[PDB]
């Protein structure tokens, strides 16, 4: 299930993960609230703001 | 995740 | 759900996390055949072999 | 994801 990165994202620690503007990542999950997901891109793996992202050809 | 809060959307 | 390492396992790159015998982890999702999934523990994250972890 | 099998259980 594949989502773009709306916007920039640096990780602030606490397992979260960068994300770069136009990048592709698959999202595992959500936290209870969801303004947290599960994020896994090529090339790593952490939370990412669910606000930063949107599916991809939506 | 963490318990904080993400940054609002820029 | 809390889970608990098995048995060692050592990361070799490839997004894996290194995780030991006894360590708490948080499961977060599995991969389509199920061999891996992605645990959070005190170091970080990455993927583990699934059978190598069971519940707390 | 790795693509490869993990180590067997020891």
């Amino acid at each position: 299930n594949l989502f773009v990165a709306l916007y920039d994202f640096v990780a602030s620690g606490d397992n979260t993960l960068s994300i770069t503007k136009g990048e592709k990542l698959r999202v595992l999950g959500y936290n209870h609230n969801g303004e947290w997901c599960e994020a896994q891109t090529k090339n790593g793996q952490g939370w990412v703001p669910s606000q930063y992202i949107t599916p991809v050809n939506s | 995740a963490p318990s904080y809060s993400p940054p609002p959307p820029p």
